[PDB]
RNA sequence: AUCGAAUCGCCACCUACAAGACUGGAGCUUGCUCCCUCGAAGGCGCCAAGUAUAUUCAUGAUCACAAGACA
RNA sequence: UUAGGGAUAUGUGGCGUCAAAACUUAUGGGCUCAUUCUCGAUACGUAAAGGGUGUUGGUGGCCACCGGCCCCGAAAAUGGAUGACGCUUAAGGCCAAUUAGUGAAUGCCCAUUAUUCCUUUGGUAAGGGCGGAAACGGAGAAAGUGUAGCCCUUCCGAUGUA
RNA sequence: AGCCAGAACCAGCCCUACUGCAUUAUCCUGUCGGGGGUCAAAAUCCGGCGGGCAACGAAGUGCAAGAGGGUCUUGGUGAAAUGAGCGGAGUAUUUGAGCUGGCACGGGCACGCACUCUUCUCCGUGAUGCUCCAUGUUGGCGA
């Protein structure tokens, strides 16, 4: 395997010409740690 | 023409003043506000709710950060909104933005009420735009 | 019962670049393939179809087998089947689903309010209604209830 | 859906020589996937036919023949073909098709399924449509009864590939994965 | 009490059962005709408790885990 | 057929799961049912005569012969192998396609290969600059095999036991 | 301007857009006769002669010339931008298609060789710079 490139499979999206509507749009990962460390908008909005 | 002049854009067609738009990031994800202008120099768009519908300030925004839909409301108020407007300094409104945006929302709400299908047209600024279990975004006309 | 395949049979076409189009049977080949024409629908000239990709209607018009374009024609318009094709909820399906393919948001819109308006008729009706004779679990159990509560307190 | 085999003519000759000042034009009707299979076909029957070979050879004309309109004919084929055991052996079958292309190639995939054989081991005698008296096998002419009708049973119907599922509700057309 | 965390549709209308050579009901011409539920949708939910000139939203300043939360 | 790395495209081989690819493609055609090693299914690589109304077709005169798949013929030593699971409107065997009688060259996936971009190193390497122009953003500017390479630009090669 | 983001523009590269000419005849079409079959007549099929372009997607025949999307696959924000793309000047220039007046080509010319529609044209910045490096916009974080 090459891990430099993922493989992601979206609901609803079964074909070629659907997934290329997708090309260029932004994918986040969420998960969390153990400890509470810095953010964006640590100091703007510290709810976050 | 000339790429320095400020007049110069290149902003795509469906993003037209008087084109209602979904906003899609930021603290007012998935309401829909109403395309005023566009700033000098290519810049940002400016939408404004109106505040009364769904609470959407005189506000930049990003063009690629908005879906531009084909339904649209004739505009022809002052729009003397500068880039002045939107740089400070280095609940609380300043006196004068709080009147630009009286002086903005009345003319709008006028202008979408002598519109046809007025009634129509308030209820989709008031609606709220998700996206559902099921749904699939890439094969609709908007 | 079962629409069998014939000369003068009406079919609509599954899948493929004419899918949900009407058309009448004019020639068999074999047990695979069948001639389709349609003189009053644009893309249906004379072509062959796969028997796999058909789905057979209730309606025959009577002609020989490979007819002519001007007995088909006249055969058709005397019929009179397109016009009963026209009136079934099949057929109002179809149109229905081309018709939500190509839509605005402000059309979703409108659809929306229109079935949520329609939901909330609904269910003020249905509450009058069992006022009136209790079917609701809440008004079985308050029925249920009232004779007990009767005595004592 | 459309014939794999397209039909051509090719007309050729032997190159003129001081022996031969005017070498005798032949005519070649072949089934082929393209033009240059057509003319290694013909140069391959001119060799075993005329003992001319291909380096001392003329192509003067090399085209294809149009199909007719769609009408639904019945096909006599006249064909051969080779194996080891057996030998060279000759066939002539009936098929029910819309153009000679698509009977030609009718013939070829069935040839293949019944007996093994493969392209370039095969030569078509002749090919042409017959009225519908002189029809012979049964399984062919049940085809002519002007009331024929039959209903579809046991059909396999798939969806739209835009609408396919893995996971649907029993009763119902509600998909619950894709 | 540590504990901040990933997950982002709900239902006391789906949450009963069988068939796919066959399937709303009649005929007799058994593959056509006629009747009408027209035989290709679980119900809701998506911002006024409902289709109607009602109503606070900003300064969280142009994206950033939704700064929200289990309808 | 091999310098250290990206992108794009291919070869052999594949596209039910293991395992990237037809989320089990087609709006392609035939054929096949096999009950204790057992239908079959990637070459090189580890079963014959003779029989069979099992089923599908062909030649000549309801017959005689020749084919295709399948079945008998077919008997060893720990429990075990189309690689495993499984598959039979195949996920088998022969042929043929590329989104399908619509109307115009390439369905998809995977290399230390090909094209291209960046950097290194070495050449039977190929060019240019090196009398400080003047003034006063920054510094430098060596007539040179080999360096922290005098400085720029350019092209081609790069694996390896004794 | 240190770190981390987003958007815009320029050069390059890579993808998808936008496409005409030839060839059709074993073909298309109308009659006449045959042959066929039905409850009667049509068709599949064959031979006479009359016309011809199957021409909205008619061939899946041969050869083809016609700015939107990426660049966390590159470099930059004008510290010499060579541009049909940046600038100055006008409105014409000359490419094809139709239609026009010696030799070639075949037994007349389908239009080879020589002398109306359709498009934008001409001009410009050397290095007294041998080499290297220093130049945008909007937020987050850092007082
Ligand atoms: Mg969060
Ligand atoms: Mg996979
Ligand atoms: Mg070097
Ligand atoms: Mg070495
Ligand atoms: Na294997």
């Amino acid at each position: 395997q090459t891990k430099q490139t993922a493989l992601v499979r979206v609901e609803n999206v079964n074909t070629r010409e659907d997934a290329t509507w997708y090309v260029g749009k932004r994918v986040c990962y969420v998960y969390h740690g153990k400890k509470v460390k810095r953010c964006v908008r640590w100091s703007k909005a510290p709810a976050r | 023409v000339s790429r320095k002049s400020p007049e110069y854009t290149t902003l795509r067609k469906s993003c037209a003043p008087g084109a209602i738009a979904i906003i899609l990031a930021g603290r007012f994800r998935g309401r829909r506000a109403v395309i005023l202008k566009q700033l000098p120099h290519n810049g940002p768009l400016v939408v404004s709710g109106p505040m009364k519908y769904n609470g959407v300030p005189i506000r930049r925004i990003d063009s690629r950060y908005v879906i531009a839909t084909s339904t649209t409301v004739d505009i022809s108020s002052v729009d003397t909104a500068p880039i002045t407007a939107e740089v400070f300094q280095r609940t609380l409104v300043s006196d004068a933005r709080a009147q630009l945006q009286k002086k903005i929302d009345a003319a709008l709400i006028a202008a979408i009420k002598k519109d046809a299908q007025g009634k129509e047209k308030a209820g989709y600024l008031r609606s709220v735009f998700t996206v559902k279990p099921g749904d699939a975004p890439h094969r609709w006309n908007w | 019962k079962s629409h069998y395949i014939c000369a003068g049979r009406l079919v609509r076409i599954l899948r493929g670049p004419r899918q949900d189009r009407v058309g009448v049977i004019v020639d068999i080949v074999d047990a695979n393939r069948v001639l389709v024409e349609n003189p009053e629908d644009a893309k249906m000239w004379r072509h062959v179809q796969n028997l796999k990709n058909v789905e057979p209607l209730k309606y025959c018009v009577s002609v020989s087998r490979n007819c002519s374009a001007k007995a088909l024609k006249d055969a058709l318009a005397s019929s009179k089947a397109l016009e009963k094709y026209a009136k079934t909820r099949t057929a109002a399906r179809v149109e229905a689903k081309k018709a939500c393919a190509v839509s605005t948001d402000f059309e979703r819109y409108q659809l929306r309010v229109a079935r949520r308006s329609r939901a909330h008729w609904a269910r003020k009706v249905f509450d009058e209604k069992d006022a009136k004779t209790p079917v609701s679990w809440h008004k079985v159990a308050l029925k249920k209830m009232l004779k007990k509560a009767a005595k004592m307190d | 859906v459309k014939p794999h085999l397209r039909h051509y003519q090719v007309v050729g000759r032997e190159s003129p020589s001081e022996k031969n000042p005017e070498p005798t034009v032949y005519k070649f009707e072949v089934f082929a996937p393209n033009f240059v299979v057509a003319k290694s076909r013909f140069w391959r029957m001119m060799r075993v036919k005329n003992k001319v070979k291909a380096t001392h050879g003329d192509v003067l004309s090399c085209k294809v023949v149009k199909d007719a309109k769609l009408v639904a004919r019945n096909y006599l084929v006249d064909i051969a073909y080779y194996s080891q055991r057996c030998g060279y052996t000759r066939m002539v079958k009936e098929f029910r098709d819309v153009s000679k292309t698509g009977a030609v190639s009718q013939a070829y995939h069935d040839l293949a399924s019944r007996h093994r054989a493969r392209y370039h081991n095969i030569e078509v005698l002749n090919v042409k449509s017959i009225p519908d008296h002189e029809v012979k096998h049964l399984s062919i002419a049940q085809y002519h009864a002007p009331n024929l009708s039959f209903p579809l049973l046991q059909r396999r119907t798939k969806a739209t590939r835009k609408d396919r599922a893995i996971f649907v509700k029993k009763n119902t057309k509600r998909a619950v994965v894709a």
